[PDB]
């Protein structure tokens, strides 16, 4: 049930935001999938970062990361959004969003492909389905 | 005592599994009209999607301290218990000759549509946001608006009715198929139905981060699912109560029956049959209905509050006003008035 | 007409394909499968652009990367032909074994990362005289 | 006396690309005053390029204004060849005049996808997408990657096509003008967009010359004024190219004008389609841009200038220079003081997403809400071109 | 003083009368222009879509298209990479950081080879400048790690990934290397 | 500054010199479309300007000293 | 027009699409436009 | 064509009205301290506001040159109307104060023997 | 005016740097008696409008230099 | 030069402009069998009304 509808909130900051974008395109569509946006940091599931982070947004993103509900993810779609990328060398970056929220799943390069994102995407529904939190409770 | 409690099992577990897997079928439709496919791939065919969505939004129930739970803990419960269930108390043609209501049908559904208004106001009331509420009263406004225009439009089409208990429209409107071959404000009434039951071409108090990143409240967990149920099954309710007066059930094969069931049956085995074919008839006369929802949510954009009201109290309502300034004339003018 | 040109795989695998995928696409020529998976091109008349070749993966934990990426353009039209026709083009290889690990995320024995070379500065050796 | 309190408008996804972080003041649902806010994604290019050589600098200088990748890609290379007294041959112009063209198309075709999202319709947003990964496809077998692109150079651009590509792309201009009516018909007669979009957000020709305005809410205002036409850089001189313009100053010809532009393009298409000569398709000699790498391996020469090329980048001549093209969202200008050595002493862009969100403060005044999230998407307000 | 800018010509278009008899009312009244419109999403409803099933197939890869940095060897291949530092001199977000030195055989080798896969925009310029054609971008798009120590590249993993795919690879070559 | 004719399609520039120390004038006094720019140059160096609405920052962190390209 | 995509009446054409010759592309100047434009200026 | 809390920038030329000046800054700048620590609830209390504000403004009591005075005044005026509303926050808002020692544990104690 | 003065003279007393009350004459300066910076001078001032939930214009704070001024401006209310 | 991906020795050109309304039928008889309809639809409706004249009696 968790796995099936995965919804995220859209934070969408630059290029990456383009191809996010693109995967509510009808190409490689998100909704065969069941991702369907809200755009509400309480109603949602995971935050993908997309785009490069700035020095100034940071804080606002962890503000929005704290008020979301306590099974969450993060993915870091976008070089930029994980060790810095193609910036990382200026005042006003940050240097990867490590620096800011705990991620779990990274998407590499500028623009990482909607295929790349799809991808990244059922890599952490792999992740998902290795949760085994009820036999955590039994201590396993 | 025992029938009856598992007739109203069938039928909550019909109009629950119906609005369950009707969100599903709208977001195909939307993608098929947006040339893509819908949810293709949850579990055994990709017809689930919103049945493993509903456990899926439970286990999030987030509280916020700018609000008292002991109100958004309930409003969202609130319109899913009257607007959405009790709705269906009057039973808006049960397609069959029978219901599971006694009587006087059609104001108790204007009772329950109206009881819905403040269920969305309180609950826009809440976190004390300055800018949160006058978003609350724009929506609200909005909502009474064109409540007042399903109301005095559906009060005028039983004018050629004046019997106030529920079937007697249905049972008079099978000879004319009176719904809309006598008069096409039908499409005004499905213009106002998107309003009052706002899943619309308006999307008006959905700001949904025009405001500060949220919308109603963003009340999710429990309450989310609560309000989103209680939306789509308004929905299906108002949609069927357009399809229950002034668009028609008991499709007319059903008066041709006649020369069908006297040759297919022989004497009454069971009524085995008719039920189920009514049940058919209403069934496309309904979704048939809400496609037009759908199309209406992917054709046209937002409304524009000012324009709105605009669209309400200055337009509508004087044509609405000329046409039962009419319809009371015609029909005293051609022959005479109806009986009850 | 999509019900009996699925009729063309016969239902054994049919009821396993929309199990996998959603759509159910006509079981066409396989090309040829590789080292775990199974592919098809597709000879259909009537099917929507680049949708035309895809994969059964063998595996019901499935994935990319389970792709022997020599097929890898086949199956995102990098060639017209498929990859076992040419010998010519094909030979590289005499880096002897092609062990071929798909992707070991999350897995226990995930890639990790480390200098190649020594420290750039070696200490010195605590050697005493008298 | 006023008494009137303020909200803030977009941390996330108010306007899709775009941080759209705006302070706003109402008194009764009124913008009495309006403060734009941007900056929130100040990534610094304008310093980052004061360290890098010119190769180096373009797939910065894309990564501003992250949907019309390369024609700033060649407003860029246009402001360098400009300062390096070279001229790229015929095939590269109509290279780089088609694939502006398509970028334009790209441009447009995402401005008025995003605006009418934000104005609440979904499928213009997504019919619109559908051919917009018809041209990543067509970025795709040029560049690299899907929508950004190395593509351009100073010296010509990197490479020439390949020959499916250009049989493809007249087969593609085949149907989008047909699919550009489909997506045309249901928005630009409605009466909705005829009230959603009235004279609203009107700007005077007079104030959108002292505001600093260009391009499409120029020619929106009534002035028949861009670039191509009267600037005609890359080969726009020798292509038949009619542009629209506006009559009243408000949003709805900015639509409209935009749409035009659309079906002016595709003419571009065509005729480049078929002017298409043969020739060398960067810089004729090897100095500057790139040697060929064939005979960069059997050769001397080719070595010395493959290896300088990609370690000291090359030599610019010094002194000063701007140049603007028109961008599909406004002038562009790039200014760039060039020391007389392997990097850039100054950069600065300049941005009509920097210069329209400037002029919005006066533009918003006396409006509702939902009136100003039609008015961001008009002007072109994608925040990946700000600094 | 010529000065040839004039001429906009400015339509005066007073446009009081006769646009319509009584039809301009049918169409204000009723939403013909608007049903129009449903019936152009109507038509569009019943023709194509154009999903792909991306675990089941795939969007098209041209071969210039870019990827993971697979480090090509020789046929029967001595590591065909020799440290010549021009991928480093251009890599514009430093993301190559190599270390060479005389090996024991005579010629020069790579010590470590390190790219920053954090920080790679994808720009190519190490394949469009590694002379003897040693760094090459992939295609595949084969990633998705959960840590950064999980993408931080060595030496190690770029010619496994260059051993596990030069197929892909020779594809690509054989149809960009008359171009490049 | 670089300026553009709209009767005559022709550019022109126009240089002064400031000092990190000294002011010079802006020039909103004439037009509306200065009051952003000149924002954007303070930022951007702490060039100093004089007879202008809200010099504030735009292009750094609002904590932030300093000024990048110098 | 019609014939133009999908849904196909059978027309299309990817031959006889040439020009082949060799290139004259005759110029050397690198910066004479502006000449009478500078002299103005 | 707007403010946002009426930033002006004129610079006189005489120092005692430059005195006058930034004194009346001081005083707004110092009577929205109790605005500031609604603002942003900050741990500490105004009076550490106060003097912190305090120290600010003794950090260049004795800078010399008007012709410096002035940007000093655009830079105090200005960070007063970047903090007057909610431009910066609180985690922006925290690198004025070095508020907490134990962050650090046993370091420095500023003598030559324990920089080794 | 009785016993403003009190309240302002227990501000003043509550407010460091003075450590003689007794050297607080109420009618006295506020610089040349206790040796109050000018920045001082009007922290003083605001403390004073902050006690008496006051709110003062420009002119009003730089007329300020004793306290009996001080005095007969909180008299205004 | 050799062999590049020249263009084609013709042109075949394509479409650039708009489009049309959908059926003949543009006039007012779009609106004026809207009253034949409701012409048709009272013809029977105050019929049935008024055989429920004759019904009413009955009971
Ligand atoms: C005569 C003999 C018979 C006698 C009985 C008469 C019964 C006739 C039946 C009822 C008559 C229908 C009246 C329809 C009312 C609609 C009027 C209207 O919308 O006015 C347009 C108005 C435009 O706005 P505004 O700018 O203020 O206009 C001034 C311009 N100078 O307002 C607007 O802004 C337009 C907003 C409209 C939003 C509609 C959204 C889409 C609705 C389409 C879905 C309906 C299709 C499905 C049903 C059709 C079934 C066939
Ligand atoms: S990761 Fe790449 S695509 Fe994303 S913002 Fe950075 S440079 Fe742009
Ligand atoms: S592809 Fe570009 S970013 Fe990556 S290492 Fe090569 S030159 Fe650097
Ligand atoms: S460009 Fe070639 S020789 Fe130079 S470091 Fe890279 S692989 Fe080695």
């Amino acid at each position: 049930a968790r796995q099936g509808s995965f919804w995220p909130v859209t934070f969408g900051l630059a290029c990456c935001a383009v191809e996010m974008m693109h995967v509510s395109a009808p190409r490689y569509d998100q909704d065969r999938l069941g991702i369907i946006f809200r755009a509400s940091p309480r109603q949602s599931d995971i935050m993908i970062v997309a785009g490069t982070l700035t020095n100034k947004m940071a804080p606002v993103l962890r503000q929005v990361y704290d008020q979301m509900p306590e099974p969450r993810w993060v993915i870091s779609m976008g070089s930029c959004a994980n060790g810095g990328g193609y910036y990382h060398f200026s005042y006003s970056v940050v240097r990867g969003c490590d620096r800011i929220v705990p991620v779990d799943v990274y998407v590499p390069g500028c623009p990482p492909t909607s295929e790349a994102l799809m991808y990244g995407v059922f890599q952490l529904q792999r992740k998902m389905r290795n949760t085994k939190i009820t036999r955590m409770w039994y201590r396993k | 005592m025992i029938i009856n409690i598992v007739e109203i099992l069938i039928f909550l577990v019909c109009v629950l599994f119906s609005v369950a897997y009707l969100t599903v079928a709208e977001r195909k439709t939307l993608a098929y009209m947006q040339r893509r496919l819908g949810p293709n791939f949850v579990g055994y065919y990709g017809l689930l999607q919103a049945f493993a969505d509903a456990v899926k939004l439970l286990l999030k129930e987030i509280v916020l301290p700018k609000e008292s739970n002991y109100i958004i803990l309930v409003i969202s419960p609130l319109i899913t218990l009257i607007t959405a269930l009790i709705g269906w108390v009057v039973i808006p043609l049960g397609p069959g000759i029978t219901l599971g209501e006694l009587n006087l049908g059609i104001l108790f559904s204007l009772a329950i549509g109206s009881l819905g208004v403040f269920g969305s106001l309180l609950s826009g009331w809440s976190s004390n946001s300055k800018y949160s509420l006058l978003g609350s009263i724009r929506s609200t406004a909005q909502l009474i608006s064109y409540e007042l225009i399903l109301t005095s439009i559906f009060i005028i089409i039983i004018m050629f009715v004046s019997s106030l208990n529920i079937t007697t429209i249905i049972e008079t409107q099978r000879v004319v198929w009176y719904c809309i071959p006598l008069l096409p404000l039908l499409l005004i009434f499905f213009i106002a139905s998107v309003a009052e039951t706002a899943r619309p071409p308006f999307d008006l108090t959905e700001s949904e981060s025009e405001l500060v990143a949220g919308y109603f409240t963003e009340y999710s967990g429990s309450p989310f699912v609560f309000f989103f149920l209680a939306e789509y099954s308004n929905i299906i309710l108002i949609s069927a109560f357009n399809g229950y007066l002034l668009l028609g059930g008991y499709l007319s094969f059903n008066y041709s029956y006649l020369f069908n069931i006297l040759f297919n049956d022989y004497s009454y085995v069971s009524f085995l049959f008719e039920g189920l074919i009514n049940s058919s008839a209403y069934a496309i006369k309904l979704v048939f209905l809400m496609f037009s929802f759908i199309w209406v949510r992917a054709a046209f954009p937002r409304f524009t509050y000012d324009n709105l009201i605009n669209f309400c109290w200055i337009i509508l309502l004087p044509l609405l006003f000329g046409i039962f300034l009419i319809i009371p004339s015609t029909l005293y003018i051609f022959d005479s008035f109806p009986t009850l | 007409r999509v019900l009996r040109n699925a009729w063309e795989v016969g239902p054994r695998s049919y009821w396993k394909q929309l199990n996998s995928i959603g759509d159910t696409k006509s079981g066409r020529l396989v090309g040829t499968d590789i080292y775990g998976n199974k592919f098809y091109e597709t000879d259909h008349q009537d099917e929507i652009h680049l949708r035309t070749r895809y994969v059964e993966y063998k595996e019901k934990d499935y994935d990319m990367s389970q792709v022997e990426p020599g097929w890898h353009f086949w199956l995102g039209y990098g060639v017209d032909t498929a990859p076992c026709n040419t010998p010519k083009e094909k030979l590289p290889i005499r880096a002897y074994p092609y062990k071929f690990q798909p992707n070991y995320t999350g897995t226990p024995g995930a890639f990790v990362t480390y200098n190649t070379l020594k420290p750039k500065i070696s200490a010195w050796e605590p050697v005493t005289k008298q | 006396r006023i008494r009137a309190f303020t909200i803030n408008f977009g941390p996330q996804h108010p306007a899709a690309h775009g941080v759209l972080r705006l302070i706003l003041e109402l008194s009764g649902e009124e913008i009495i005053r309006s403060d734009p806010h941007v900056g929130l994604l100040h990534r610094g290019t304008e310093k980052l390029i004061e360290y890098k050589t010119y190769m180096q600098a373009l797939p910065y200088f894309d990564r501003l204004d992250y949907v019309s990748m390369m024609t700033n890609e060649q407003v860029f290379s246009l402001a360098v060849e400009k300062l390096l007294n070279v001229e790229v041959p015929l095939r590269g112009k109509y290279i780089r005049t088609m694939f502006g063209e398509i970028t334009r198309v790209l441009n447009h075709l995402m401005s008025v996808c995003s605006h009418a999202m934000d104005v609440g319709a979904l499928t213009p947003f997504l019919w619109g997408f559908e051919e917009r990964e018809k041209l990543m496809e067509f970025y795709e077998r040029v560049s690299g990657a899907r929508l950004h692109a190395a593509y351009v150079r100073p010296g010509g651009v990197s490479q020439d096509l390949p020959a499916g590509l250009l049989d493809d792309i007249y087969m593609w201009a085949t149907q989008f003008g047909d699919r550009l009516d489909e997506i045309e018909e249901l928005l630009t007669d409605n009466r909705i967009w005829k009230l959603r979009t009235v004279n609203i957000g009107t700007v005077t020709a007079q104030d959108a010359l002292n505001l600093g305005l260009s391009g499409p809410m120029l020619r929106g205002s009534g002035i028949p004024f861009d670039i191509r036409k009267n600037a005609p850089y890359d080969a726009y001189d020798k292509v038949d190219f009619d542009v629209p313009v506006g009559m009243n100053g408000d949003c709805y010809d900015r639509y409209l004008i935009r749409m035009a532009e659309f079906r002016q393009s595709l003419r571009i298409i065509e005729q480049c389609c078929n002017d298409m000569p043969a020739g060398a398709v960067k810089v004729e000699d090897f100095k500057i841009n790139s040697p060929p790498r064939n005979l960069m391996k059997e050769d001397m020469e080719a070595l010395i200038h493959h290896f300088l090329l990609y370690t000291k980048g090359y030599s610019v001549p010094p002194g000063e220079t701007y140049t603007a093209i028109e961008a599909p969202k406004g002038e562009m200008g790039v200014y760039v003081v060039s020391d007389g050595s392997e990097r850039p002493y100054k950069c600065k862009i300049r941005a009509p997403g920097f210069a329209h969100l400037g002029a919005f403060d006066h533009i918003a005044r006396g409006h509702f809400l939902p009136d100003a999230v039609a008015i961001i998407g008009t002007m072109d307000l994608v925040f990946g071109e700000v600094d | 003083a010529p000065p040839a800018g004039f001429r906009i010509h400015r339509p005066a278009t007073w446009e009081e009368s006769e646009e319509g008899a009584l039809s301009k009312a049918t169409k204000y009244f009723l939403l013909a222009e608007m049903f129009r419109g449903l019936y152009v999403v109507l038509e569009q409803f019943f023709r194509a879509p154009y999903t792909i099933y991306y675990p089941f197939e795939k969007g098209p890869v041209s071969p210039r298209f870019r990827g993971e940095h697979a480090l090509r060897r020789y046929p029967s291949g001595e590591e065909r990479c020799i440290a010549c530092k021009l991928c480093e001199a251009i890599c514009p977000a430093l993301a190559i950081t190599i270390d060479a030195e005389e090996r024991i055989d005579g010629s020069r080798r790579t010590t470590k080879y390190d790219i920053d896969m954090t920080k790679c925009i994808y720009c190519g310029y190490c394949q469009e400048s590694c002379p003897v054609d040693a760094i090459v971008e992939t295609p595949n798009v084969e990633y998705a790690t959960e840590t950064r120590e999980e993408l931080l590249y060595n030496k190690e993993k770029l010619l496994a990934n260059g051993d596990k795919w030069e197929l892909e690879l020779q594809y690509a070559l054989d149809a960009d290397a008359p171009y490049r | 500054y670089n300026f553009l004719s709209v009767r005559h399609n022709s550019r022109i520039r126009l240089k002064t010199y400031a000092t990190e120390v000294t002011p010079v004038p802006s020039i909103t006094c004439l037009y509306e479309g200065a009051n952003w720019f000149e924002r954007e140059a303070y930022d951007m160096y702490g060039v100093f300007f004089e007879g202008h609405p809200d010099l504030r920052r735009i292009m750094t962190d609002y904590g932030f000293e300093g000024h990048p390209l110098r | 027009q019609a014939a133009p995509s999908w849904e196909n009446i059978k027309d299309i054409r990817l031959d006889p699409k040439v020009h082949v010759d060799e290139v004259y592309e005759p110029i050397v100047n690198p910066a004479d436009r502006y000449l009478q434009h500078v002299s103005d200026l | 064509i707007a403010t946002a809390f009426a930033e002006t920038v004129k610079f006189s030329g005489s120092k005692q009205e430059l005195q006058k000046r930034t004194l009346a800054l001081y005083r707004q700048f110092l009577r929205g301290a109790p605005t500031f620590a609604d603002l942003y609830e900050v741990q500490f209390s105004i009076p550490t506001i106060r003097t912190k504000i305090r120290q600010e403004f003794e950090r260049h009591r004795f800078v010399d040159d008007l012709s410096i005075q002035n940007v000093l005044y655009a830079k105090g005026h200005m960070e007063y109307q970047e903090c007057i509303n909610f431009w910066k926050q609180q985690a922006q808002f925290l690198k004025y104060f070095p508020e907490e020692d134990d962050i650090q544990g046993r370091h420095q104690p500023s003598n030559f023997v324990d920089k080794f | 005016r009785p016993d403003a003065e009190k309240r302002i003279a227990a501000v003043l007393e509550s407010f460091d740097k003075i450590s003689n009350p007794a050297a607080i004459t109420p009618t006295a300066s506020f610089a040349k008696d206790l040796n109050l910076d000018s920045l001082d001078t009007v922290e003083v001032v605001v403390a004073i409008e902050e006690e008496f939930g006051i709110e003062i214009p420009d002119k009003e704070a730089d007329e300020i230099k004793s306290v009996n001024q001080a005095v007969e401006y909180i008299l205004a209310q | 030069v050799g062999q590049d991906l020249p263009p084609v020795g013709g042109y075949e050109p394509v479409q650039w402009r708009r489009n049309l309304p959908a059926r003949g039928f543009r006039p007012l008889v779009y609106l004026a069998a809207l009253c034949g309809i409701c012409g048709y639809g009272f013809y029977r409706a105050l019929g049935g009304i008024q055989e429920r004249r004759e019904l009413k009696r009955e009971k």
